[PDB]
């Protein structure tokens, strides 16, 4: 029964820490989807600035 | 950018407006020039007309 309990404890805080790595992981996820919109912006706009010059 | 497309576009203004001028500028030769020549023409006549009544 001892055993028991001290597994069922290391097992229940491993799932926590797994729940914080895997909310950590999608709030990284998020914030590099919010860069690669900031390129691919970026990148539109030098285009729209080439197009504009190339075309006066 | 942001900075870059306002200079274009004053690079673009002095462009138009240059470009503007030197065609004015040309069409403005050309019609002074006619005109000179049409009172060159006029000039000849008239020396002809008066050598006629000098005759």
């Amino acid at each position: 029964s001892d055993k028991l309990k001290e597994a069922e404890t290391r097992a229940e805080f491993a799932e926590r820490s797994v729940t914080k790595l895997e909310k950590s992981i999608d709030d990284l996820e998020d914030e590099l989807y919010a860069q690669k919109l900031k390129y691919k912006a970026i990148s539109e706009e030098l285009d729209h600035a080439l197009n504009d010059m190339t075309s006066i | 950018m942001d900075a870059i497309k306002k200079k274009m576009q004053m690079l673009k203004l002095d462009k138009e407006n240059a470009l503007d001028r030197a065609e004015q500028a040309e069409a403005d030769k050309k019609a002074a020039e006619d005109r000179s020549k049409q009172l060159e023409d006029e000039l000849v006549s008239l020396q002809k007309k008066l050598k006629g009544t000098e005759d």
